[PDB]
């Protein structure tokens, strides 16, 4: 038993959404993921390269307009965010392949 | 006697918006008047307001109540506005007044 | 599992899932008149003119 | 006075089936569409 490395329960991934609501706080966040392969599978490799067409931003980069990133051109011709993010957080039997980002209340529809 | 006051609690259960769980406050048609008390009320009373609506709106989509025990009881209805929606009438008819004479 | 055979032939890709619904749809028809016009006959036995048809059509004078 | 007759019954017998296979499917997607909210749940959380 002390030298066998235990197999842990897996944890289902569950399609839904939870809307913590404070009109008060100046900025929204929104995190959209699906379900990931999980460290061993080679797609990984494909999904990290998947996150680096969509890559990300923040009102920092000088780029601005000219990025290569789509998403990041468009958030900055129609000020779309203040920035997001792809990620591609793997575990062991599962994972979560998303995006992550901070936007005014008027322009959260848009950048969706 | 207490004849009036058998009356307004027969009414009040037989309104039936205590079992979305709404006092009575809850269910005033927003006018002019009503609309300026409901900015005058400290946040925590206008958010526990917004909460018990956004709630009662919810059971109405879905066709539900709460449950027996969770109805708001007619002695403990908490006229949360009543006191504001006053003033802003009291406040209304004097310039209605000054504004004439 | 013919419904994930189905999901994952039909109604996945939106091209797909039209054609099914056309292709659907002449397969339906077809069927489905074929069905109610065979009902609504069975209901009225020998009282159509497709019934009584044949004692005058080629069988008088 | 109506020769239709006989047609208008045949028709009707088509759109009951019809009507009744479309309203059932038609429900099943009011239904799996607005499942969201009916089942949705929620909670006030103030920092009190
Ligand atoms: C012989 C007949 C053969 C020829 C007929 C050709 C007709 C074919 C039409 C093209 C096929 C439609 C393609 C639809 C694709 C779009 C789509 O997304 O589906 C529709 C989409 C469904 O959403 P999802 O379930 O999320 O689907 C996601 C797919 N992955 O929207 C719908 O619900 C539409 C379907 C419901 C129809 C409701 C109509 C109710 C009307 C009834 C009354 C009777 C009609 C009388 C007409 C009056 C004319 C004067
Ligand atoms: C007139 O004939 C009608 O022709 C229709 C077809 O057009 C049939 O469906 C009717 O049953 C038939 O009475
Ligand atoms: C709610 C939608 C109802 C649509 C019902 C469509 C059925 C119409 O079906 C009709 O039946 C007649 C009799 O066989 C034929 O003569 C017509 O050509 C045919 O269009």
């Amino acid at each position: 038993k002390e030298d066998a490395v235990p197999i842990l329960p897996r944890c289902r991934f569950t399609g839904s959404e939870i809307r913590a609501r404070d009109d008060a706080l100046p900025v929204a966040h929104v995190a959209l993921a699906v379900e990931g392969p999980g460290w061993a599978d080679p797609d990984n490799v494909v999904l990290h390269v998947a996150n680096a067409i969509i890559g990300r931003y923040d009102r920092t980069f000088g780029g601005g307009k000219h990025l290569s990133s789509r998403l990041a051109a468009l958030a900055v011709e129609h000020k779309l965010c203040h920035s997001f993010q792809t990620f591609n957080t793997s575990y062991s039997d599962t994972g979560l392949f998303g995006f992550h980002f901070v936007a005014d209340p008027l322009s959260i529809d848009d950048m969706m | 006697g207490r004849l009036m006051d058998r009356i307004r609690k027969w009414y009040y259960n037989a309104a039936g918006f205590n079992k979305y769980g709404l006092m009575r406050d809850d269910t005033l048609y927003e006018d002019d008047d009503v609309k300026e008390a409901l900015k005058r009320l400290p946040e925590d009373l206008y958010n526990e307001r917004m909460f018990r609506i956004k709630r009662a709106l919810d059971l109405s989509l879905k066709h539900r109540i709460l449950p027996k025990e969770q109805w708001v009881k007619y002695e403990e209805d908490k006229p949360y506005l009543e006191p504001y929606l006053k003033e802003v009438i009291r406040e209304r008819l004097e310039r209605e007044a000054w504004n004439k004479k | 599992a013919l419904l994930r055979q189905a999901y994952s032939a039909l109604f996945r890709r939106t091209s797909t899932f039209a054609l099914t619904v056309v292709l659907g749809a002449v397969l339906f028809e077809r069927a489905f008149d074929q069905g109610a016009d065979a009902i609504f006959e069975h209901l009225n036995e020998g009282k159509l003119w497709k019934h009584i048809k044949h004692k005058y059509e080629a069988s008088e004078e | 006075a109506e020769p239709e007759h006989d047609q208008r019954k045949r028709m009707g017998l088509k759109m009951l089936l019809i009507s009744a296979l479309l309203t059932s499917l038609l429900y099943y997607m009011k239904r799996h569409k607005w499942s969201v909210l009916k089942s949705r749940k929620m909670a006030y959380r103030p920092p009190k």
